[PDB]
RNA sequence: AAACUUUCAACAACGGAUCUCUUGGUUCUCGCAUCGAUGAAGAACGCAGCGAAAUGCGAUACGUAAUAUGAAUUGCAGAUAUUCGUGAAUCAUCGAAUCUUUGAACGCACAUUGCGCCCUCUGGUAUUCCGGAGGGCAUGCCUGUUUGAGCGUCGUUU
RNA sequence: UGCUGUAAAGCUGGGUCGAACGGCCUCUAGUGCAGAUCUUGGUGGUAGUAGCAAAUAUUCAAAUGAGAACUUUGAAGACUGAAGUGGGGAAAGGUUCCAUGUCAACAGCAGUUGGACAUGGGUUAGUCGAUCCUAAGAGAUGGGGAAGCUCCGUUUCAACGUGC
RNA sequence: GCGAGAGACCGAUAGCGAACAAGUACAGUGAUGGAAAGAUGAAAAGAACUUUGAAAAGAGAGUGAAAAAGUACGUGAAAUUG
RNA sequence: UUGGGCCCGGCUCUUGUCUAUGUUCCUUGGAACAGGACGUCACAGAGGGUGAGAAUCCCGUGCGAUGAGAUGACCCGGGUCU
């Protein structure tokens, strides 16, 4: 059971995991679809844009605090300062975060 | 093809009924001369002209029932939609339609703008 | 036995009229497979179970 | 069943398996016009039912089998 | 004598024709059916019976009324008659 | 091939001191397939050797 | 030497391999969301001119109506069936119906085709008895209506 | 019918047959059988062999028939010997009932015979049974347990008449 | 479940148990168990008719491209047999 | 900054109808869908059928065109009345 000099493994094969595998044979379909569904969707709304805009801010942590990334939505203070009612700025594509 | 339904939808509840019990003494003979030949197609005729005078009878029936109960609050469940059961059990539109009228004031005050960009 | 229930009676009614020979001109038909009534049943070999 | 047409003033029919008595003897007076003394009715091996109805003595069970004609 | 002489014993039935089911299971005494369960108002089945299932399940007869759900929910559920075309 | 293919019955082997191989058989009787042999890969009716 | 035995070849048997097919399966992908007290799934029993099964249907019983279509069905037979037409055949479509006995199964019961009771009509010289036809009578719970119960309790009159 | 290769094998002559199939360069795998008391199917020797021997017992003639130990009829001889090889039923069976026809299979010989095969026919109730009553018991309801499937209880800590 | 499209998948002892009147026949008191079984031909053209036979059949003949295709049906291996 | 309803479109779904070019010649064969010659169409040379391997024999395929029926407070493009 344990012989030559080789690694030790830890491969958890021991509970009923043949009947729970998870092949992805559905990928190129689902991209095909996704893109359907993503085309659908700009197409009803057209010319208004699909998304939201978002605030940039800083990544937490020690490790990526040099990184800066795409935020929820823009705090109620920098919607005051450029005069925008949260409940008015929803509705013209401005993504809004009451939490931060 | 035996008789033809346009004829029977013409005629009165009355003669409907003549002729139903006209064509049933007939099917009767025809039985009885089943017992001699014993190949008799043309009792395949009558059952299914019996079918359409009884078929008649109740489509006419029916309608003068629809009538009687045009626009009531109860009807009866033959007559009402036979949607599944599911559906029936689900909100009307009106009811689900309905807002309260806080939710009312703030969709009329906010309605999703239309826009473009760049420009 | 001769004491029987009107449900009894009713199954073995059903049970002699599926026991009869396949009618002759069926195998005349086109396209037809069927050479013989292969559920025949005999009171002394197989038993209904009823 | 024919020779109780004669010997017997009985004339014997093929029935519906859920009437009774009463109804089968209602029903020949109104089919064929004449009154049953008694109707004996009877479930055939077959699974249908037959019934045995005899008339009174003012009918002659041969005149109403030519009429109905099946003899 | 526990075999042919035992087996000439042979005339009480333990079971009759299930009124819900049809097959010969009904017990007599115990007043149960033991295929469908009857007269419980559930049907007996198991999971560690499969094959049991496909013997007794939906399709396994006529389907009298399932049989047209994808027909009428496929035009909507209409109501009304259909029109003559002008 | 079907995850249950060849796995639909209930055989169980007779053991030993029956003069016949210690394969699983098929149980009951008055059919020809009782007694019959199942679930070996080389059995007519089991299910083949590493199944795909 | 025959017979017999054994081997081989040809031919014929037994048998159903091999070969070639294939209205079946299996797996993967895509789309969809639709059972039932308005009685489902299932069961039983029946139904065709001549049918046992399978398939279909329910005493309107291998089906009725409607819409579309446009000459069949076919093993045989036969129309009081049809052909420049409300017209053959068609689960082609399907929105109107029928839907036996059952079954969650619902008047009570059920190893019985057992036993009721109510309403209307009807036959027998009948509000009471017998028969027939039609329509009804389950349970839990909810909203309401009506009739109530309790010195639970309020105001008045002794 | 031969040829080629150490071999695994390949190619060919003749016969049969009737619809697809090969070589070469690569890819791929449910890829090579003599065995597993292997699996399924088939076929032998044994072998025209073991055997077809309980229940006293059959024989003659005629008819039918292609054909008769075995069918029918007659004559005879027998047996069961009324706690029967008789005449009925309960349980169980389910058409085996009866007539006509018939012998491919079945009746471990035979078969013109049959509980076989095919086609028909047949079961009649106010009084016989069921139906009704209650027995040992079973089991709803009101309730009380139990996550629950359901369990207890049978008038039960109940405002219990589909009263007359 | 409903409806589609595919495959370096299987090819009738394989593939679902089921390509067929398959959850069928059949077994079991019951819970349950559970098979076998595809292929004539392009078309039945499925062998008229004569003869021997009690008949089944046979011998002629006939149909067919083929009967070295006769429903005991394409090919028809081996065991085993004449 | 701004309410509602109807009427037609659009979008989504279902479904009806309509469409190119050899059956020319020779040989074999029971049958030509085979071989050879000459071709034709092709946004169609997928697939199936028809007496053997059929783009051109048939259905389809490709290209689209045009009807009808739905469906959507919770999709928009318009009128119209409030
Ligand atoms: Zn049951």
């Amino acid at each position: 059971a344990i012989s030559k000099n080789l690694p030790l493994l830890n491969n958890h094969f021991r509970k009923h995991w043949q009947e729970r595998v998870r092949v992805h044979f559905d990928q190129a379909g689902k991209k095909a679809s996704r893109r359907q569904s993503r085309l659908r969707k700009a197409a009803k709304i057209a010319p208004r844009p699909i998304d939201a805009l978002r605030p940039v801010v800083r990544a937490p942590t020690v490790k990526y605090n040099r990184k800066v990334r795409a935020g929820r939505g823009f705090t109620l203070a920098e919607l005051k300062a450029v005069g925008i009612a949260p409940k008015y700025a929803r509705t013209i594509g401005i993504s809004v975060d009451h939490r931060r | 093809a035996g008789v033809k339904t346009f004829e029977l939808r013409t005629k009165s509840k009355e003669q409907l009924e003549s002729q139903l019990v006209e064509l049933k003494q007939e099917l009767a003979t025809l039985k009885v001369q089943k017992l001699q030949r014993p190949s008799l197609p043309r009792i395949h005729t009558v059952r299914k002209n019996i079918a359409r005078v009884l078929t008649v009878i109740n489509l006419n029936q029916r309608e003068n029932v629809r009538a009687f109960y045009a626009g009531k609050k109860y009807i009866p469940k033959d007559l009402r939609a036979k949607k599944t059961r599911a559906l029936r059990r689900k909100l009307t539109k009106f009811e689900a339609s309905q807002e309260t009228e806080k939710a009312r004031k703030q969709r009329i005050a906010f309605p999703q703008r239309k826009f473009a960009i760049k420009a | 036995p001769s004491q029987k229930s009107f449900r009894t009676k009713q199954k073995l009614a059903k049970a002699q009229k599926q026991n009869r020979p396949l009618p002759q001109w069926i195998r005349l038909r086109t396209d037809n497979k069927i050479r013989y009534n292969a559920k025949r049943r005999h009171w002394r070999r197989t038993k209904l179970g009823i | 069943a024919m020779k109780k047409v004669e010997d017997g003033n009985t004339l014997v029919f093929q029935v519906d398996i859920k009437s009774n008595k009463h109804q089968i003897k209602s029903a020949v007076k109104e089919l064929y016009d004449v009154d049953a003394l008694y109707v004996n009715t009877l479930i055939r091996p077959n699974g249908t039912k037959k019934a045995y109805i005899r008339l009174t003595s003012d009918y002659d069970a041969l005149d109403i089998a030519n009429r109905i004609g099946y003899i | 004598g526990k075999g042919t002489p035992s087996l000439g014993k042979r005339h009480n039935k333990s079971h009759t024709l299930c009124n819900r089911c049809g097959r010969r299971s009904f017990h007599v005494q115990k007043k149960t059916c033991s295929s469908c369960g009857y007269p419980a108002a559930k049907m007996r089945s198991h999971n560690w019976a499969l094959k049991a299932k496909r013997r007794r399940t939906t399709g396994t007869g006529r389907m009298a009324y399932l049989k047209h759900v994808t027909r009428r929910f496929k035009n909507g559920f209409q109501t009304g008659v259909a029109k003559a075309q002008t | 091939v079907a995850e249950n293919a060849g796995h639909q019955t209930s055989a169980e082997s007779w053991g030993t001191g029956r003069a016949v191989a210690r394969i699983p058989r098929v149980g009951g009787g008055g059919t020809h397939r009782s007694g019959q042999a199942a679930f070996g890969n080389m059995c007519r009716g089991g299910r083949m050797f590493a199944p795909t």
